[PDB]
């Protein structure tokens, strides 16, 4: 841990990515956090909004 | 069935067929949420309760 500061900021980049990476699946209020689900089961006005 | 008894059948293991149902038309209401009635209903559901 002589390099405490380096490994910081790795780790701090890594777990910024990982985080979108994650947020990359979230529901955010619709049906499906699956946008090729959404596309194939539902009407277009509906699978649109 | 009455509406208090609602008879619950489960439509497990077959291939589905639900483009007769769309085309048939003599079905007033053709409601579909989730799912659209736009002739996108022939997927594969490990469940189906009617």
């Amino acid at each position: 841990s002589a390099l405490g500061k380096l490994q910081d900021v790795v780790n701090q980049n890594a777990q910024a990515l990982n985080t979108l990476v994650k947020q990359l699946s979230s529901n955010f209020g619709a049906i499906s956090s699956v946008l090729n689900d959404i596309l194939s089961r539902l009407d277009p006005p509906e699978a649109e909004v | 069935a009455s509406v208090y008894a609602w008879n619950r059948k489960r439509i497990s293991n077959c291939v589905a067929d639900y483009s007769v149902l769309y085309n048939s038309a003599s079905f007033s209401t053709f409601k579909c949420y989730g799912v659209s009635p736009t002739k996108l209903n022939d997927l594969c559901f490990t469940n189906v309760y009617a």
